[PDB]
């Protein structure tokens, strides 16, 4: 288990770590988070008490370095940093643990939620979507736009998700206009899976990362990408069986984790009704249809 | 965006545009089978593609062989329309290609957009006027060429005959809509109005009779009365009580 120490907490803030969150008061003696499970990506996120417009955070993997958080009073945010002095870092962490100044990552042993939400998400792929090569961790916030959003404005601060556009030359073969528009299997299997993502694991990883950025940051472009990647599969008549069964599991845990009170802003009625009741895959997502009908029967 | 009454003059500006109507592409007769079931039999159709400024009518005849062995024909017909319109655009010199294509039915938007992806600068737009282009098959010469076709074929007509020598395209488009609306509402009566004087004929190279300016005024009045007379019959309305403002609103829209 690894640790992300904090130098201090000079401003009152709600701190998120993966699906968990807790409130820190102004100048409270808070010095970080311990017992973070090794083997998964993680996200540590922030929403300032005095300005809820500040929602931002960092994706990281403790296997890639020793990371800490320090508040910057000039830029007004909690910043992730890497410590290259390993003995220094271990010395800091041990003092903070001995003084019990850290919250414990509060995972229940039965609970596979975080694994289920991040199964296909890799830090190397995160760092290609979020371009800032001098750091081993990745900053995301509520306001960052996607490459696609910017086509329709600072390039260095964009989310470089894979552009999906159903009415584009990439999606439609000349001579197969009706076929390719009504059955997107070509675009899914040849253009996206074989051509761009190379395999379904990379596709699912981007889909899972888009959902998590939508839910943890209220990022609108991420929500668009998540729905587009779902609709592309559901609108394809020919999808590998293992992919449909895995998609059903992925979506089930995403719908299960979504806060019931944010459902009105994170779920697109048209996409979900199309996917569950009209698409080629309307009868292939049994677990997702069941949780959706029992949890959010209004949206449908 | 969508084309409505707030911009009628855009129709007749110098930006090339075409209306596309697909209502006569897929045409059927419904009949009983020997076993007492119901079946359809397709008959030849057409795509109605019209330049409203010049009167050019590019009439693509849809022969029943295009439906052979195909499923979901009402859906296919929209994509076949879009395929044929795209092929027409590609067949035209650059300087004759439209800058906009206005579809009369919103279900044509996605099929046409997808077929026109190679032409990103050609706007595909819907419209809010209820235009009677379905009545194109009530024009005897167009119906004849469609029904006689034995294979796919494109035919050209000026739907305005020689009217633009004497009137503007706005008035010509207005005259065409009143004529077609009359033919759609009461085809028998409209044709009686148009053809009841033997001394006024249709030139071999025209679609409509060779009326003088004053005769067109009379014809147009008779078409309005027909539309008003059918309105009264349909809705059990006494048309005598109607004011001129009321009559204009009924015919318009
Ligand atoms: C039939 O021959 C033509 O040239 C067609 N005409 C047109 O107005 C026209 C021109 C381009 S598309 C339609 C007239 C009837 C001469
Ligand atoms: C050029 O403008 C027009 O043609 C406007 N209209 C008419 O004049 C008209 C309507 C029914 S009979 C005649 C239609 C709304 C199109």
């Amino acid at each position: 288990m690894n640790t992300v120490p904090f130098t201090s907490a000079p401003i009152e803030v709600t701190i998120g770590i993966d699906q968990y969150s807790f409130n820190v008061k102004e100048n409270q003696p808070f010095h970080g988070i311990k017992d973070i499970p090794i083997g998964h990506v993680h996200v540590i996120h922030f929403q300032h008490a005095d300005n809820s417009s500040m929602r931002y955070g960092y994706w990281f993997d403790c296997r890639m370095g020793n990371f800490y958080i320090q508040y910057d009073p000039k830029d007004g945010l909690y910043k992730m940093m890497e410590e290259r002095d390993g003995a220094k870092f271990e010395n800091i962490v041990h003092n903070f643990k001995e003084r019990q100044m850290m919250v414990s990552y509060p995972k229940i042993d039965e609970d596979d939620t975080w694994y289920n939400l991040t199964e296909f998400v890799q830090m190397d792929k995160i760092r290609k979507i979020v371009r800032k090569d001098e750091n081993q961790f990745s900053y995301v916030d509520s306001s960052m736009t996607t490459v696609q959003e910017n086509e329709l404005s600072d390039p260095a601060h964009s989310l470089n998700y894979t552009v999906i556009n159903f009415k584009s030359r990439e999606a439609i073969r000349p001579g197969h206009e009706m076929e390719d528009f009504l059955d997107k299997s070509y675009y899914l299997n040849t253009v996206m899976l074989q051509g761009i993502f190379k395999n379904s694991s990379n596709y699912f990883g981007e889909l899972q990362f888009a959902f998590l950025n939508a839910m943890f940051f209220g990022n609108y472009g991420s929500s668009l990408q998540w729905h587009a990647m779902i609709e592309l599969i559901c609108s394809s008549a020919t999808v590998p069986k293992h992919m449909l069964d895995k998609l059903d599991e992925i979506l089930y845990y995403q719908i299960k984790t979504l806060p019931e009170q944010y459902s009105d802003i994170l779920l697109n009625e048209r996409v979900w009704n199309i996917c569950l009741y009209s698409s080629f895959q309307k009868n292939s997502l049994h677990n997702t249809e069941k949780i959706m009908e029992n949890k959010y029967p209004e949206l449908l | 965006g969508a084309m409505n009454s707030s911009n009628y003059a855009e129709l007749f500006n110098n930006d090339i545009k075409l209306f596309v109507d697909d209502t006569n592409v897929y045409r059927v007769t419904v009949h009983k089978t020997f076993e007492g079931n119901v079946a359809t039999k397709a008959i030849n159709g057409c795509i109605f593609t019209l330049n409203p400024k010049t009167g050019h009518l590019f009439l693509k005849i849809i022969h029943t062989s295009v439906w052979a062995g195909q499923k979901r024909l009402s859906q296919l017909a929209k994509w076949k329309t879009a395929e044929e319109v795209s092929a027409l655009v590609r067949s035209l010199p650059k300087e004759e290609q439209p800058k906009q294509i206005i579809v009369t039915r919103k279900a044509m938007l996605d099929p046409l957009e997808v077929h026109m992806l190679d032409f990103p600068n050609i706007a595909i737009r819907p419209t809010e006027l209820r235009l009677p282009f379905s009545a194109a098959m009530s024009i005897d010469k167009l119906s004849d060429v469609v029904m006689k076709a034995t294979e796919p074929q494109m035919v050209l007509f000026n739907i305005y005959d020689d009217w633009l020598d004497r009137i503007s395209s706005y008035t010509a488009f207005s005259r065409l809509t009143l004529l077609l609306r009359a033919l759609k509402t009461n085809e028998e009566s409209a044709k009686m109005i148009l053809l009841s004087d033997p001394t006024i004929t249709i030139k071999s190279y025209h679609l409509w009779p060779s009326f003088t300016d004053e005769q067109w005024i009379t014809i147009e009045s008779q078409m309005r009365d027909l539309i008003l007379t059918e309105y009264g019959r349909k809705y059990n309305v006494n048309i005598s009580a109607l004011t001129q403002t009321e009559i204009k609103d009924i015919i318009l829209g």
